[PDB]
């Protein structure tokens, strides 16, 4: 299993962000999808969850109505669309096939900041 | 260690006759050699108990529970991981029998054995998680039901595969807990997919030319025993819409594959 973070930079509050994760090795079409974040001093935190086809998705409640989950199964992508960024959100950010952050890549910094 | 596993196979055929008097003999050999209070025994008063609630003696097979869990406790400890798999077995008999505010504290004694021990990572976890959303909606409780699906799914998909028997169950009883809040679109699109997974195993990936049973259905009206209540519960979905069309091509493949909703929560044992 092969998961590659990318789309993390600095911003200021309010700003925008769309993360991406490159999936290969396995039948990611097969697979419910999850976003992962770990805060500075923090522990490992779920943000978000989708199903196979994108038709389910799940938010942490600090991120709803702000965060868009998405998937293109032809290209083997997972994405995270975040506006309305605050600093709470700066973060290293996973994609994962579970909330614990199995089989997580490297992840993609995220700066919330002026 | 060999009889454990013969006794399993034995109740899977329905062999009760045979199953139930392994179990008791073996019991009676036990409690000669090391006594009531040895392992071996509470594994044994275990399975036995299992192949009561399948026999639907719930009196007996709470009893024997009991019995294995304060063996258990003394012979292994408080916080073993088999303490937790009967707490669990324990939990699911009073849940199967719909005394679910007392089946409720032993399930979450089962889970914090299963995290502190096993890791939030294990499929032991999964298991708990699932058995204690299930006993939370069949309460009213939604809160948390949700989340420790999508939990224990992830854990399921991760460490065994996308097409183990478990994954199916906990999207089954998901599917469930969606139709217990009125979420008719949500449980429709679990128990396609569900279907698009056991049609991808078998026929291969969807195209034109190869579409899963749910696909054929819905063009129909525009002119694993999981899966025959997944067919039946997404058939009475498209009956619900008005898509009898629909409704009759998924009732046609139920009856092929076997030989208000289907109410049957899948819990996990041990």
């Amino acid at each position: 299993v092969q998961l590659q973070e990318s789309g993390g930079g600095l911003v200021q509050p309010g700003g925008s962000l769309r993360l991406s994760c490159a999936a290969s090795g396995f039948a990611f079409s097969s697979y419910w999808m999850y976003w992962v974040r770990q805060a500075p001093e923090k522990g490992l935190e779920w943000v978000s969850t989708i199903n196979t086809g994108g038709g389910i998705t799940y938010y942490k409640d600090s991120v709803k109505g702000r965060f868009t989950v998405s998937r293109d199964n032809a290209k083997n992508t997972l994405y995270l669309q975040m506006n309305s960024l605050k600093p709470e959100d700066a973060a290293q950010y996973y994609c994962a096939t579970d909330m614990s952050g199995t089989y997580r890549g490297q992840g993609t910094q995220v700066t919330v900041s002026s | 260690r060999t009889l454990h596993n013969l006794v399993i196979q034995y109740a899977s055929q329905g062999r009760y006759e045979v199953a139930v008097p392994l179990c008791k003999q073996a019991l009676e050999d036990l409690e000669k050699t090391s006594g009531h209070d040895h392992p071996d025994v509470a594994t044994m008063l275990n399975i036995l108990a299992l192949v009561y609630r399948d026999q639907n003696k719930y009196k007996d097979a709470a009893n024997l529970l009991n019995d294995a869990l304060a063996i258990r406790e003394k012979t292994l400890g408080r916080d073993h991981p088999a303490v937790a798999a009967t707490l669990n077995n324990l939990a699911v008999l009073y849940g199967k029998r719909g005394k679910y505010k007392e089946a409720e504290p032993l399930c979450k004694r089962a889970l914090e054995i299963r995290e502190k021990v096993l890791g939030k990572d294990h499929p032991d976890v999964a298991k708990q998680l699932n058995n204690l959303a299930l006993l939370c909606q069949n309460q009213g409780k939604y809160e948390e039901v949700e989340y420790y699906y999508q939990r224990a799914l992830g854990i399921y998909q991760t460490k065994l595969g996308p097409d183990d028997p478990n994954v199916a169950k906990t999207k089954n009883n998901l599917a469930s807990c969606y139709l217990k809040q009125g979420k008719f679109k949500q449980a429709e699109t679990l128990y396609k997919e569900i279907l698009t997974r056991a049609h991808e195993r078998e026929f291969g990936s969807v195209d034109d030319e190869n579409k899963p049973i749910w696909m054929h259905a819905e063009e129909r009206e525009e002119c694993s025993p999981t899966v025959t209540t997944t067919l039946k519960n997404l058939g009475a979905l498209y009956r619900r819409q008005g898509k009898f069309e629909a409704a009759e091509t998924l009732e046609e493949a139920a009856m092929r594959s076997r030989k208000v909703f289907t109410k049957l929560d899948y819990y996990l044992d041990d």
